[PDB]
């Protein structure tokens, strides 16, 4: 799978003759080949199917998720603990289970993480399977000469193939002779029209030239013939898909944050176990029991919760997007949308409808505008006057399209339509505003048509006239302006008729280049009445001399026509490019077209103007004007293929307003990198195959759902089920929001960790009781705590999010050393110095003064010495001390859940007041009201100093904590202060997250 | 990176701050956790100023007695051999350390020692629990008292022939009153004997119904001759108001006890206020395992 | 008082373990009550 000569543009040999490509592959022009001969083809080379794509087990999408970064930080921890326990179990008797319970915790959390990542993803598979509908094909092939159709499967090299409008392309085909054929090459080459497929060769580019059928293609009108060149995989489509399947992933940034963060957690944990481990051979431990020090302080100093709170965090914020339509296939692609600053995107397909659709009409010396949207939402055009009735019959009359049979559920504009495309739109616009364009022909039987030649270049017909008064003859001529122009002599204005002076003609012409200008089609609709005395009801005007007056004719108006664009899209692109978002088009259209579109969206600004405008408005030469006066450019896919590395960096560095015309889908990815080596996220939104290449390599990719392709919809990362483009403005808004909420909630699992290891480390150098057990930070850090960092996320706005500039990635991180400097430094010390309060008060109240404490761990310890002497005289027991020292415990986990309560509320907002923001988080409320019932319980319900270890509370021990809490909040409440009053002062950039 | 984040030049940098600035945050965080410091300090002076020097104010974790012994038992196992004379050494020590309390030297004097009825009797208010008077006065309690367990004849106390003895001790406990179970039908087989009222009885047997017979004759020691702690030694009023204080002792020699085989011995003391645990194995009772191989 | 004092060392757990734990589920009840009140 050579991916450089996979990356190179398609190459042919379309440029050759009939009889050289009947000499070079083998095959009868007029005979076909031989049944034996295609057989033994088939055998020889294989079925024209492409390759299947990768399967995957489920059981590696599972260990997949059970490893990581996150995840392998939490197995090596679980790993440090069992080995610390098999070193107490063959070196001292009797060794405590401590460290085998937290082991057996840690696994069965990144067990149970991994088991729920993997449920969302697997649930986004099926409803993602539910949409691949695959039915059978059959093509005609002609053999021996004789025609068969047979299933695409069974198609070779060399044979000849026979298309019929409505057909699909089996495989690539030279056309040999066509019989007004046209061909839809939107999902290949994006071109919105219908290329008229041609025998002769015209360009030099493959996929310009019309003697060439694409893979995968519909044929829409015509019949046509051709020798298989290409088949299977080798096909134009086929390379593009291998090549798409062929190329790497990415690492998105939310990755790379936790993974700097667990950078920062194993620097401080490693720091303070070598430096206690230094310190205890210091003052005199032995090593055996230094090692089991610097294990657990590693261990201490890992978070078990702040996994599954990350996890449920961005589940949490991926269900929204699920319930207005956007579905992720992964799961961190949620955050993606909100880092990005680059927004590359489709014309075809994605910035507009992919239908062509009635733009303007031309009457009455008066430029009407029609509503060209999706679920018609707009202004309507005056359908008063008798000009607007006339051209109705006109359009509606002189027009061979119907409505295919069963669509009387579908609207008006979604509807199958079979015939052209300039037809369909005329009879859409008809049925629209005018009613059922079946009666309206029934209404006037069609007497006589004359076809539209290459050379007359217009369609007539005469019809009956309905007046029951007037039983004349109707006649109705459609065609290009000029030639319509050149064949009358009257004008209907208002109704009346008028002659057809130059200044009229004037207007004419004006109004032609008003609404040719605009990238528009403009066509010629004129009718005339035959006299009857001279055409009585009985003559019959057989199509073979001149029975009708070819000049004379009555003009009423122009009709143009055009693609529109989605209904949010111009409002979605405002919308981005409000928020920094810098909007570059990437298309492989005409850009006569594609500039007027990026015009009307919102890429190229109403003002600004290029090199080739301004040249034209001075009337001077291109080469004379500065590239540097121009703010937005239109570079051409010819010119692109000639541009080095530099150049390109240098025209995104110095354009504002991109967009890149009649580019392959190998330039669309060497754009989307020439955009990510400077250092912005990106994000690509297409529909078709072409874009394929662009949605893999792009950081993030929306593809289209209903007009997507599937390959592009395999190989994106977010799926738009509803084809609305506003969701993108939704997303980048939500992957923001989401951003400073994990913010909050690390900061909230970071701050419990100091009153968590503080007791070990005075209990190792001042000999003092243990004050926090383990079971008592089990159930702090997986239990209490869950419900109130999961609340953080629903945490609403401080200021507009929509505002602000995109986030720098090389400066702005998601933790930095002023999180640990709050967390770790100043609340964290606040939170254990109450428990060591609450700690002191219970051992004072019953008989141990704080004067007595110090020394004596190793009797305190000992299991031998029933004779403890107090700071009274009594003499304590080892298992009355240790009663003591559990609820000492339970205290001070109490004492965690009290200062915890002002770190939520301080952890709600980072720079806002509490009086402003508001307590409107109902789930922070019930998470506070939880953590207390929680702690109640384990304390008070019977056989938990039996199970967990843990005893009442005496009433008055509960507010030993209330002080310290009140303070947190003073202190948190004076420093949101400062910030706000002094912007970019000391507090800022210190404490500002 | 590596080496601009550590030092530069053009800015004069270090880490990544100037001179200056490391002393901002320096200083900052020195008077941040100077004020934490006081201000942890001062709720800790209210907290000695809510508690009294004479009496703790919760006494309920310690309201059934331990019953302690002399020898330090790693297992609460005496395992020794009668040839080998560093095998007991252990053993000898602690008892040693425990008897060298109540040398009479220590107890001399009308301060703040007071001689008390040679047989058990009853109580003794020394006042309440105040500063009014001066030092209380505790009651003398000579070594000699136990006879064979008294280091003063045969300092190994018995470990040399295979006759070791087992000084018990009710632990020590502020304002208790030991109270005896009364005379009435309903009493232990072995109290009956002997019920002198101001007596705290204490009594060892064997853990199962077999060893009864491979244990011999359990000899007792104590105040009067008695299997008890004499009431007079009651209450203790806490070290503050009491130093130089000597509770009762009661010495326990296991004579004829069978040779190379483990032997369980629960001793146990019997009274109201009195209650046992099934967790605690110290609280009222305790267990001894003595194996004497030789 | 004196002999007799045998109240100075004991305490009423059950009946405040009784307490903690009606206060316990009130306090649940609340929770549930807020974190439902919106959804009806
Ligand atoms: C409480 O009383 C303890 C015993 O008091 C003795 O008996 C009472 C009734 C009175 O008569 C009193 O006057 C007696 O002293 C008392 O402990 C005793 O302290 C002395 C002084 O250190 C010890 O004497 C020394 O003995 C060692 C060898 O001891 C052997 O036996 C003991 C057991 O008894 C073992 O533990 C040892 O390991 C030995 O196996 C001698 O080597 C040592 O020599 C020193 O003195 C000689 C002159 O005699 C000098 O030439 C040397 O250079 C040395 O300076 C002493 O003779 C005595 O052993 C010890 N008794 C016990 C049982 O340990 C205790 O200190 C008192 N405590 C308080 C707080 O009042
Ligand atoms: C604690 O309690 C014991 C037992 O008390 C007895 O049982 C209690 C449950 C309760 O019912 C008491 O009312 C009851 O007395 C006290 O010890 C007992 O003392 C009596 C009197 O000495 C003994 O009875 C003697 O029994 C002898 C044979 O066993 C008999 O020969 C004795 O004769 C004496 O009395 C007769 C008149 O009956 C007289 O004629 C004789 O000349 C001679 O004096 C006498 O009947 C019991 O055996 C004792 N019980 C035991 C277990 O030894 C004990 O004194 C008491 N302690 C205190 C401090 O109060
Ligand atoms: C029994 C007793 C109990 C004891 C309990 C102890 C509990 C431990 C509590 C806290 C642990 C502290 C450990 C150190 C934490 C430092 C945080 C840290 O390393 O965070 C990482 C930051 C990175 O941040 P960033 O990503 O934004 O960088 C972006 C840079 N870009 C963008 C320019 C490229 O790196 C930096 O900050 C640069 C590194 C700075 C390192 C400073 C080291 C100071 C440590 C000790 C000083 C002690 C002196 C005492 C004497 C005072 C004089 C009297
Ligand atoms: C000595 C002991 C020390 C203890 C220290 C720890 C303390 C931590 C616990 C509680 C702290 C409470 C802080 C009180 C803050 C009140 C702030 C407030 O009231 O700001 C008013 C806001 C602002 O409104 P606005 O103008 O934006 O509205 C605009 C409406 N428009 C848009 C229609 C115009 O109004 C709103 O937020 C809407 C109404 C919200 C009402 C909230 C009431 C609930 C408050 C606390 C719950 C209790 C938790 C107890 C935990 C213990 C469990 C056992
Ligand atoms: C929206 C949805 C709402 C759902 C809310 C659900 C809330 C559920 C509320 C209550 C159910 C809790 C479980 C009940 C446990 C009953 C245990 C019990 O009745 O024990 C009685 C006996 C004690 O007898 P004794 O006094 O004679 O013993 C003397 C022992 N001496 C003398 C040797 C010291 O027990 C014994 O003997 C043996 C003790 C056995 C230990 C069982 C304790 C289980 C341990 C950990 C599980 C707790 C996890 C936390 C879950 C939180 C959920 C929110
Ligand atoms: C959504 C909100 C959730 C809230 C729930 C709170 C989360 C809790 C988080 C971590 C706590 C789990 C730690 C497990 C501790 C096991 C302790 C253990 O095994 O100790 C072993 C003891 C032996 O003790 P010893 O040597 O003194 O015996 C001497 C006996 N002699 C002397 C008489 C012979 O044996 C015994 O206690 C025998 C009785 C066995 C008791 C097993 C209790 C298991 C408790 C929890 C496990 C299920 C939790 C699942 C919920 C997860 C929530 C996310
Ligand atoms: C039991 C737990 C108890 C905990 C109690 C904690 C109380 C301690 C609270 C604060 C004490 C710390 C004061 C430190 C003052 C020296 C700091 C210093 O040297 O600062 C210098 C700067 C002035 O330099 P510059 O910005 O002009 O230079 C520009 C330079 N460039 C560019 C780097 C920005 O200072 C500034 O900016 C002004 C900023 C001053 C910092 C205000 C922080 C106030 C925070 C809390 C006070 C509220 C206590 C409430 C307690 C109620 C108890 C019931
Ligand atoms: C905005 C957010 C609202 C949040 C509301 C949350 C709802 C709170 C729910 C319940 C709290 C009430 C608890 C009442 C329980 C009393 C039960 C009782 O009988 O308990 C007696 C103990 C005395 O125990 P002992 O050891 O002496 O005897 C032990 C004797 N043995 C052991 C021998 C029996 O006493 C105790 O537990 C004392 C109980 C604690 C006293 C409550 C203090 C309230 C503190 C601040 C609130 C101030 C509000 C001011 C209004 C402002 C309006 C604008
Ligand atoms: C949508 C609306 C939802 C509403 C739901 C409402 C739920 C119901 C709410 C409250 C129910 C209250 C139940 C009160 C139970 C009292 C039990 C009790 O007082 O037992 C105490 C005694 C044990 O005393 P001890 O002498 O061994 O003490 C130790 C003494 N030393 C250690 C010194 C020797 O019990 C014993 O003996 C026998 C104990 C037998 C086992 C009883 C099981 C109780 C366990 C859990 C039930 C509590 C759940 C409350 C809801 C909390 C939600 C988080
Ligand atoms: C101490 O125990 C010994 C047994 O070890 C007792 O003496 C035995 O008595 C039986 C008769 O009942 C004789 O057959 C044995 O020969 C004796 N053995 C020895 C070594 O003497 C002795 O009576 C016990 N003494 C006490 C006071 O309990
Ligand atoms: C138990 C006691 C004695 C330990 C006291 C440790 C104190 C002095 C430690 C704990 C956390 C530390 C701070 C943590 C974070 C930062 C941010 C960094 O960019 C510079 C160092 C600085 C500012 C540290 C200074 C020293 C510091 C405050
Ligand atoms: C608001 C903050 C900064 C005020 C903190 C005040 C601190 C420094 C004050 C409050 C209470 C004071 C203590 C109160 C009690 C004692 C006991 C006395 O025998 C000597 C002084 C000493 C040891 C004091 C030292 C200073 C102290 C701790
Ligand atoms: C919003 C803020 C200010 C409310 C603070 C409420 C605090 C003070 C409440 C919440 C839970 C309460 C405790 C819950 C449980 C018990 C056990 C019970 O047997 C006596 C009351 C006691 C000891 C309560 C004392 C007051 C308490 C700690
Ligand atoms: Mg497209
Ligand atoms: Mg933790
Ligand atoms: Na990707």
């Amino acid at each position: 799978d050579l991916d450089e000569l996979k990356k190179e543009v398609s190459m042919d040999d379309h440029k050759l003759s009939l009889d050289e490509l009947h000499n070079k592959y083998g095959t009868d022009l007029t005979r076909g080949l031989t049944n034996a001969r295609a057989k033994e083809i088939l055998a020889r080379d294989g079925p024209n199917s492409l390759t299947p794509p990768p399967t995957t087990p489920e059981w590696i999408k599972f260990c997949r998720q059970l490893f990581g970064g996150f995840s392998i930080l939490l197995w090596i921890g679980a790993i440090l603990c069992f080995l610390a326990y098999g070193i107490q179990a063959a070196t001292e008797d009797e060794p405590a289970n401590d460290n085998l319970y937290l082991g057996v915790v840690l696994s069965t959390v990144v067990i149970v993480t991994g088991c729920f990542s993997y449920y969302q993803e697997a649930k986004s598979s099926r409803i993602m399977d539910s949409f691949k509908n695959m039915v059978p094909q059959q093509a005609l092939v002609i053999r021996d000469g004789e025609k068969s159709t047979i299933n695409a499967e069974f198609v070779v090299a060399g044979d000849l193939v026979e298309v019929k409008g409505g057909d699909r392309i089996p495989a690539d085909l030279r056309i040999i002779s066509a019989h007004g054929c046209k061909v839809d090459n939107s999902s290949l080459t994006g071109e919105s029209e219908p290329q008229t497929r041609s025998p002769e060769f015209s360009s030099e580019n493959p996929l310009e030239t019309r003697n060439i059928a694409f893979f995968s293609t519909n044929c829409v009108e015509g019949t046509a013939r051709g020798v298989v060149v290409y088949t299977g995989d080798r096909t134009v489509m086929g390379r593009i898909a291998t090549l798409a399947s062929g190329l790497e992933v990415g690492r998105t940034p939310i990755a790379i944050e936790i993974e700097h963060f667990i950078h920062i957690i194993t620097g401080v944990a490693v720091f303070l176990g070598v430096s206690f481990f230094i310190l205890s051979l210091i003052l005199g431990y032995s090593w055996l029991e230094a090692v089991i020090f610097l294990i657990g302080i590693i261990v201490a100093n890992v978070p078990e919760g702040l996994l599954a709170t990350v996890t449920v965090c961005l589940t949490l914020t991926a269900k929204r997007m699920a319930r207005k339509n956007c579905l992720v296939k992964n799961l961190e692609a949620v955050e993606t949308l909100g880092s990005t600053s680059t927004i590359c995107s489709d014309k075809t397909g994605t910035l507009t409808q992919n239908r062509m659709t009635v733009a303007h009409m031309w009457f009455d010396n008066q430029i009407h505008e029609a509503d060209t949207t999706e679920n018609q939402s707009g202004a309507a055009f005056d359908k008063t006057s008798a000009t607007w009735s006339a051209l109705s019959r006109i359009a509606a009359l002189c027009n061979r399209a119907v409505f295919q049979a069963g669509q009387d559920n579908v609207p008006i504009l979604k509807r199958s339509v079979a015939g052209d495309a300039s037809e369909s739109a005329l009879l859409k616009c008809i049925e629209l505003c005018c009613g059922s364009v079946q009666g309206m022909r029934d209404r006037n039987p069609k007497i006589v048509e004359i076809p539209f030649n290459s050379t007359n270049k217009y369609q007539l017909s005469i019809h009956e006239n309905e007046k029951s008064s007037e039983s004349r003859y109707l006649l109705v001529m459609k065609g290009a302006p000029e030639r319509i122009l050149d064949r009358c002599s009257t004008i209907l204005l208002n109704g009346a008729e008028e002659p057809l002076k130059e200044d009229m003609k004037e207007a004419f012409q004006n109004a032609y280049l008003e609404l040719g200008g605009l990238g528009e089609r403009v066509l010629g609709f004129c009718h005339f009445a035959l006299p009857e005395d001279k055409y009585n009801e009985g003559y019959p005007f057989d199509a073979d001399e001149p029975n009708f007056p070819t000049t004379d004719l009555c003009f009423v108006g122009l009709m143009a026509m055009i693609d529109p664009p989605r209904a949010a899209v111009p409002d979605a692109v405002g919308k981005c490019r409000s928020a920094g978002i810098k909007v570059i088009m990437v298309t492989g259209d005409h850009p006569i077209t594609a500039k007027a579109i990026a015009k009307g969206v919102g890429i190229i600004s109403e003002g600004n103007e290029t090199i080739e405008d301004i040249a034209a408005r001075l009337n001077i030469p291109i080469g004379q004007v500065n590239p540097r006066d121009a703010k937005a450019c239109v570079v051409h896919g010819s010119d692109l293929k000639d541009l080095s590395t530099e150049v390109l960096d240098d025209i995104l560095h110095y354009h504002t307003e991109i967009v890149f015309a009649r580019t392959s889908p190998q330039q669309k990815l060497i754009i989307v990198e020439g955009c990510q080596r400077q250092g912005a996220i990106v994000a690509v939104t297409g529909d078709g195959v072409n874009d394929s290449p662009a949605l893999k390599k792009a950081d993030i990719g929306v593809a289209m759902g209903i007009s997507g392709s599937d390959v592009s919809k395999q190989a994106a990362d977010m799926i738009l089920l509803d084809d609305n483009f506003a969701s993108i403005v939704t997303g980048v808004e939500e992957g923001r929001l989401i951003f400073d909420n994990l913010k909050k909630s690390i900061a909230y699992t970071l701050t419990s960790n100091i009153p968590e290891i503080t007791p070990f480390l005075v209990f190792i150098i001042g000999n003092v009781p243990l004050p926090l057990g383990t079971v008592t930070i089990l159930c702090i850090d997986l239990g209490t705590d869950m419900v109130p960092a999961i609340s953080l996320a629903y945490e609403q706005a401080e200021s507009d999010i929509m505002k602000r500039q995109p986030r720098n990635p090389k400066t702005d991180k998601l933790v930095n050393e002023r999180l640990i400097s709050m967390a770790y430094g100043q609340i964290g010390m606040i939170q254990a110095l109450g428990g060591f309060f609450s700690y002191f008060v219970i051992l004072a109240e019953n008989g141990f003064l704080p004067m007595d404490l110090i020394g004596k761990r190793v009797r305190w310890d000992d299991r031998w010495i029933s004779d403890v002497e107090d700071s009274f005289g009594q003499q304590w027991t080892y298992e009355q001390r240790k009663i003591v020292e559990f609820t000492c415990h339970t205290s001070f986990f109490i004492s965690i859940v009290v200062v915890q309560w002002a770190d939520l509320i301080i952890c709600k907002t980072r720079r806002n007041s509490i009086f402003q923001q508001g307590m409107k988080n109902k789930i922070l409320i019930f998470g506070l009201f939880e953590e207390t019932a929680l702690a109640a319980f384990l304390s008070y319900c019977p056989g938990t100093d039996v199970a967990l270890r843990m005893y009442p509370l005496k009433p008055s021990w509960w507010f030993c904590a209330f002080p310290y809490s009140l303070i947190i909040f003073l202190y948190d409440e004076m420093r949101r202060f400062i910030i706000r009053r002094s912007p970019g002062g000391w507090v800022e950039q210190e404490t500002y997250y | 990176g590596w080496k601009k984040f550590l030092w530069d030049s053009e800015k004069k940098e270090f880490l990544g701050r100037t001179g200056s600035s490391w002393f901002k945050i320096f200083l900052f965080y020195l008077i941040f956790y100077g004020c934490l410091a006081g201000i942890f300090i001062g709720t800790i002076q209210v907290l000695l100023l809510t508690l009294s020097d004479f009496e703790p104010k919760y006494q309920d974790r310690v309201a059934p007695p331990g019953l302690s012994h002399a020898p330090y038992a790693i297992k609460t196992e005496i395992s020794f051999s009668i040839s080998n004379p560093k095998s007991y050494e252990s053993f000898v020590k602690s008892m040693h350390k425990l008897m060298d309390l109540y040398n009479e030297s220590s107890q001399a004097g009308n301060s703040p020692f007071e001689d008390c009825s040679d047989t058990p009797a009853d109580y003794i208010k020394r006042g309440d629990l105040d500063d009014s008077q001066g030092q209380k006065k505790a009651c003398r309690f000579s070594r000699m008292w136990l006879k064979n367990c008294s280091g003063l004849d045969d300092t190994t106390y018995g470990y040399a022939e295979g006759k070791p003895c087992v000084v018990a001790k009710l632990n020590r406990i502020i304002g208790f009153y030991p109270k005896p179970l009364k005379n009435t039908t309903d009493l232990p087989e072995e109290l009956q004997a002997n019920y002198n009222q101001y007596v705290l009885p204490l009594r060892c047997a064997a853990k199962r119904e077999e060893d009864r017979e491979k244990i011999g004759s359990i000899e007792y020691f104590g105040l009067g001759g008695y299997a008890g702690f004499p009431l007079q030694y009651y209450p203790y009023y806490g070290k503050r108001l009491q130093k130089k204080y000597l509770q009762p002792l009661l010495a326990i020699q296991f004579t004829n006890l069978t040779q190379n085989m483990e032997l369980r011995i629960e001793c146990k003391v019997y009274g109201e206020n009195i209650d046992y645990s099934e967790k605690d194995r110290f609280r009222g009772r305790f267990e001894v395992k003595i194996e004497v191989k030789s | 008082e004196g002999p007799d004092n045998d109240e100075r060392f004991t305490y009423d757990y059950y009946r405040l373990r009784v307490v903690g734990l009606i206060v316990a589920a009130v306090l649940c009840v609340i929770g549930i009550i807020i974190l439902l009140a919106g959804k009806c």
